[PDB]
RNA sequence: GUGAUGCAUGGCCGUUUUUAGUUCGUGAAUGAUUUGUCUGGUUAAUUCCGAUAACGAACGAGAUCUUAACCUGCUAAUUAGCGGCGAGUACACUGUACUUGCUGCUUCUUAGAGGAACAUUGUGUGUCUAACACAAGGAAGUUUAAGGCAACAACAGGUCUGUGAUGUCCUUAGAUGAACUAGGCUGCACGCGUGCUACACUGAUAUAUAUAACGAGUAAAAUAUGCUUGCAUACUUUUCCUCCGCCGAAAGGCGUAGGUAAUCUUUAUCAAUAUAUAUCGUGAUGGGGAUAGAUUAUUGCAAUUAUUAAUCUUGAACGAGGAAUGCCUAGUAAGCAUGAUUCAUCAGAUUGUGCUGACUACGUCCCUGCCCUUUGUACACA
């Protein structure tokens, strides 16, 4: 039935956490061809995780200064990672970004002491490492963003060191280790 | 042939023109109504073309500008509304009052509701100036006339 | 016969007496029109002076006007018109004949 | 044989008239494809699947869209349509469906039905945003 | 120069005679009166001087004047 | 600094990850074996 | 790919029912392909509008401007060059100050209407003041509907 | 002099004479002072 | 959100006078209020209601403190 | 008298202050005073429940109304809509896009009025009283939300430069009244704000469809005559938005349709973020526009101090940002524009309107600032 993008089905999702599951809230209520819906978050709580991972993806990509607000072109910068992922790599780009956002996010940060990390939270603090990177690397990096985000998204999700999401999740726990 | 809405504007202008001019001029009785004695303003008026609140604070007015005592003027002044037969009275009189320091005091009966949609189209208030020796006196008199059915009351019988 | 005004309540008796008295001469009368509200809305600054917080306040006027038509004499309609009518209302006459 | 319905939400407002016909439906001059955006027209679609394009094929609904944007017009399209094809059901074609159709249609959700009452506020005082204000110095 | 004539001064005698209310603007600008066909800029001041000769009343306002005749001036003025 | 050029799985940027190439180049190399942004065939 | 399973029973009786942004293309081609109009080259060295800014830089801007216009003579019957200058204006940045929307220039759609209308296609009359498409004009973009519908359909 | 029907010469508040804070704003030809207390009688109510 | 002292004490004064008129039926105990009612304000008419027929509800399983 | 005095005043306003506080009658407890006005629970709040030497009251809080919203097949159609047929322009087959005119009708374009939403119904939390949750119908369950009215008391807060509101003092022919020529607040080592445009490829660029609403709109030209292009006089209406057709790259100019306005701009529809395809594919770059002369036209008697303005040449910072520091919880932050005000001309100002509709709450007192109680004071201009 449902196709994103009239492409992905999205039939198969990987049991993550079993957390991560229902903060993405990804399902046939939340599935949509192009991202900017117009599904709201500030009647509750609830419905602030039910807003599906990628749409979260595509509006907080936005802030870079004067592209701030642009989440038409966060649309099309979404679209086109997803078909350079999908062979550059075989697996689908929803399920292996959907495994990069798994093991990017952070589970303990100590900040006054350490605290573990809701599972909410945990989702917006990697989607948000993964758009710092993602902006550090339109920053003088040669290659267009689209490349700077799907490599990104493909080094979380196969966990290697060029990530600065990881690199920064490395440094949390660092700081974790030095108090503790 | 002039826009409706510029006409309207006129009318507005002109209503605050007869209602200066009313109050310039009806300053020894009361109000007898407006005109759509008499010949003079009706002349003056073609030429050129060509209980009540209001009452109760030019009354005041009245009773100050002689040099009358302000205490028994505003007291007098609230046994007229009481006798009249408003809910209560609130009669404000600021300025120098004999001294070279601002004073001003505060009467008041009944409720004197001070806020709202409903207050604004119960109450009733005026303002007026008295020129006096060494200054300017503010009075402001303030009736609520007796209750269609006030919001707040409620009776069953 | 268009009729206008600033308030809601003047427009709505003298409309009902209109189409009583349309009623009892039982004449060719077109159907009733109700316009969409016309507002005048301007925005002033309080505080005569500089001083202070800048706080402004807004007005608003709604104009309520409405439009008939009658087959009648228009000496007979001005006379009915003018004998209850309040000079705070505007009315303009255009006949009608099918 | 022909009946008047009309769909209002947010800015947009949009009117269909369902009559006896054999499956002509028109937006304005144009019709329901080339309104530009294929990922709306899938949600204009959804009706089609939800009842059937063999019974739509023996009516004709004409339909007038206009004033807002764009996507508050699909969603106006899709009410009114929804309303239109109640209403042939509940009149002239057949009521027994029509218990089902209320059925499907609700199953699927309340927004085909109804349009929503979302709608800008009246920007405040202080400053240029609605709730912000301009900065403050000290 | 700006001499007020004495025919100036009559015509105008009579005007506010015949009728008995006026009022003439504070404006003085303005060459001509809607029911006057003189300069008004020659009768604002004998207007004003025979105020403060106590014979007219003015209620004043703002541009407007609003004199008012008394009964012991049309005797002084008429010769 | 860009040193890529022409001289030396069609979609654009799988071509200029593959060949070292810019972006242009790589579309025009499409068209070339073939024969804004759309769906795959 | 641009194409969709149609649901609905069309009618495919006049323009509306193609697809505008291909349809001006296909008109231009034919356009080219004829001469019917000049280019003129009395236009070659003027910007489209004052925030335009920079030039074209297509050398077919006439011919794609012509099937605009067009386009908009059938999609709407009562035009003028304020409503032609309206549909056309674009940004237009003043340096520090803030960027305003602007008009295009008039020249350039005056020429092409006054093209248009020695060509026939479009006509003038008092009643109906706006440029207006002929009957002769009506049933041949009628044909060439019909004909584009069919070369992208079979 | 030098009068003219232009500029702001050509007009002023019809009660304060003054030329200073002038609406046009459906030719009142009032300033703003004397206009936020005559607004009652003039038919401007605030409402919201 | 509580309640005010003037619409408690409107729900107190009211029932005690038609009782026997006022029923089970929570739009018909609306209506008895809207009858002997003379608040003009329609919401404050259904607030009002609304608290007579709280008050109601706690009948017949204990004292009401009134009536 | 825009001369002094807001520390002589009036009125208005801005703050304490959008919070929850303030007062009275009678009673009671050398005096100032206290109680009422509170241990506690709850909260939109002294809001209620309740305890209670207090009982009973008044203000403030509460409340009302406009906005989107559902219906009243209510009430109906002007300047609106629905049709039907009168002739069709091309297509199907046993209505379709575009036009002409009248009228079977008024949900639809809309407002007069009213209704509808009251913890509504149950499964729960609560001293079973006040209070709060879930789920459902419903457009409406945080008052459905956003708008305004803001008590008592106070500041020696601002304004006598808004007023012929105003006292006192001062001045008037070399005016402190008025007019006229020219000049200034637009200049700048710097500082701080209000704010405007960048650092791009989520973008620089060319095409076009789908675009809204608040809006806002009518004593002057020229012609002729006389004297000698200027003066006086007689004639129409030029003196708002403007459509259109022409001239001009443009700026702008010429002549007319329409409108004192749901009728003409424009509204079967006006902006931008779009859009889809295309040049470019992060190279201080083509980004970016600080920066000049040359000009052309308008506004105004007058634009020099390049008012405003299209054109070509001019090519700084800027690689996401010092010590510091501001604002902000849902059709709303932010981005993007745009209407209105002042306006002869001039938004980079203020106020409204809308589009795209986001990262994150059902809270906490850690800073800051308030409110209540107790407590200590040698403070009371606190």
């Amino acid at each position: 039935d449902i196709k994103l993008f009239k492409k992905w089905s999205y039939e198969e999702i990987n049991i993550a956490d079993l957390s991560l599951v229902d903060c993405i809230a990804v399902s046939q209520k939340a599935c949509v061809y192009t991202p900017h819906t117009a599904g709201r978050y500030q009647k509750k709580r609830f419905r602030k995780a039910l807003c599906p991972i990628v749409e979260r993806l595509v509006n907080s990509m936005m802030m870079h200064g004067r592209n701030n607000g642009k989440k038409l072109k966060a649309i099309r910068i979404v679209a086109y990672a997803f078909e350079i992922i999908h062979l550059m790599t075989g697996e689908n780009p929803l399920q292996v970004f959907v495994n990069a956002v798994q093991k990017g996010g952070p589970r303990e940060d100590s900040t006054r002491q350490a605290v573990d990390v809701s599972p909410l939270r945990r989702v917006n603090q990697a989607i948000y490492l993964i758009c710092t990177g993602a902006r550090n690397a339109a920053f003088r990096n040669i290659k267009s963003i689209s490349e700077c985000l799907a490599e990104e998204i493909i080094n979380c999700a196969n966990e290697s060191s060029s990530s600065y999401a990881i690199k920064k999740k490395d440094e949390i726990e660092r700081v974790a280790k030095a108090n503790r | 042939p002039i826009s409706k809405k510029r006409k309207f504007i006129n009318d507005g202008v002109f209503q605050a023109e007869l209602n200066e001019f009313l109050a310039r001029i009806l300053a020894e009785d009361g109000y007898s109504g407006v005109e759509v004695r008499i010949r003079e303003l009706t002349s003056l008026v073609q030429k050129r073309f060509f209980l009540c609140a209001m009452a109760q604070a030019e009354s005041l007015r009245y009773k100050l500008l002689k040099g009358l005592a302000v205490r028994r003027a505003c007291y007098g002044v609230l046994r007229h509304i009481m006798e009249s037969g408003a809910k209560g009275c609130e009669v404000i009189v600021s300025g120098k009052l004999r001294a070279q320091r601002a004073k001003s005091m505060k009467f008041r009966d009944g409720y004197l509701i001070s806020t709202g949609e409903p207050s604004k189209r119960f109450v009733n208030t005026a303002t007026r100036s008295a020129q006096l020796k060494q200054g300017v006196l503010g009075i402001k008199v303030k009736i609520m006339l007796p209750t269609s059915i006030l919001p707040d009351n409620i009776s069953v019988l | 016969i268009a009729l206008t005004s600033k308030n809601l309540r003047a427009i709505e008796k003298v409309c009902s007496d209109i189409m009583k008295g349309a009623k009892e001469k039982n004449l060719n009368v077109s159907g009733p029109v109700r316009l969409p509200v016309k507002t005048l809305r301007i925005t002033t600054r309080k505080s005569p002076c500089g001083e202070g917080t800048n706080t402004w306040d807004r007005f608003e006027l709604r104009i309520y006007k409405r439009l008939i038509d009658l087959y009648s004499q228009c000496e007979v309609v001005t006379q009915m018109t003018s004998i209850n009518i309040d000079p705070v209302v505007e009315v303009e006459v255009i006949i009608t004949d099918s | 044989k022909r009946v008047q319905t009309f769909g209002k939400k947010k800015t947009a407002v949009a009117v269909a008239t369902v009559t006896n016909g054999k499956g002509l439906i028109k937006l304005n001059g144009k019709n329901l494809d080339l309104v530009e955006p294929y990922i709306l027209k899938t949600k204009v679609y959804e009706p089609l699947w939800l009842i059937g394009s063999g019974k739509l094929k023996n009516l004709d609904i004409r339909i007038r869209v206009k004033g807002g944007g764009q996507t508050s017009q699909i969603y106006a399209i899709r009410q009114a349509i929804g309303k239109g094809i109640i209403s042939y059901y509940q009149k002239y074609v057949d009521e027994s469906t029509k218990k089902e159709l209320k059925d499907v249609l609700l199953r699927y959700d309340r927004s085909l039905l109804v349009g929503d009452t979302r709608r800008c506020e009246p920007k405040k005082f202080g400053g240029k945003g609605a709730r912000a204000r301009y900065q403050k110095s000290y | 120069y700006s001499y007020i004539p004495k025919q100036n001064k009559k015509l105008i005698y009579e005007y506010l005679f015949k009728e008995g209310v006026i009022v003439v603007e504070k404006d003085a600008k303005i060459p001509r009166h809607p029911h006057l066909n003189v300069p008004n800029l020659h009768i604002m001041m004998t207007l004003k001087s025979l105020k403060s000769r106590n014979y007219v009343e003015e209620k004043y306002n703002w541009k407007h004047q609003y004199f008012i005749l008394n009964n012991e001036g049309i005797e002084y003025l008429r010769e | 600094k860009l040193n890529h050029a022409v001289f030396i799985v069609i979609t654009p940027s799988a071509i200029a990850e593959k060949y070292k190439v810019n972006l242009s180049v790589a579309r025009a190399v499409i068209n070339h074996l073939a024969d804004s942004q759309k769906l795959y065939t | 790919r641009l194409l969709e399973p149609v649901p609905f029973v069309k009618t495919n009786n006049c323009i509306k029912d193609v697809d505008a942004d291909l349809f001006i293309r296909s008109y231009a081609t034919h356009l080219k392909l004829h001469n019917k109009i000049t280019y003129p080259k009395w236009c070659t060295f003027v910007k489209t509008g004052k925030g335009r800014k920079l030039a074209p830089l297509n050398e077919d801007w006439y011919f794609i401007r012509a099937s605009s216009i067009l386009r908009r003579l059938y999609l709407h019957p009562d035009i003028g060059v304020g409503f032609l200058r309206r549909q056309f204006s674009s940004k237009q940045r003043r340096g520090v100050a803030p960027n305003h929307t602007s008009l295009a220039s008039g020249k350039i759609l005056r020429s092409i209407l006054q093209q248009l209308e020695n060509l026939g296609y479009v006509e003038q009359n008092p009643k109906k003041k706006g440029r207006r498409l002929t009957t002769k004009g009506e049933n041949a973009i009628n044909n060439f509907a019909r004909y584009i519908n069919k070369k992208v359909y079979n | 002099v030098h009068p003219k029907k232009y500029g702001q010469g050509s007009r002023q508040c019809r009660v304060c004479s003054n030329k200073h804070a002038i609406i046009r704003k459906y030719n009142i030809n009032i300033c703003r002072q004397c206009f936020r207390e005559r607004a009652d009688i003039i038919g401007f109510k605030k409402y919201r | 959100r509580v309640r005010t002292k003037t619409i408690k004490r409107a729900a107190r004064q009211i029932v005690e006078k038609y009782y026997a008129k006022l029923t089970l039926d929570f739009q018909i105990n609306k209506k008895i209020t809207e009858e002997v009612a003379i608040i003009p304000s329609k919401r404050m008419k259904n607030k009002v209601a609304g608290f007579v027929t709280h008050l109601m509800k706690r009948i017949q399983k204990g004292p009401v403190r009134g009536i």
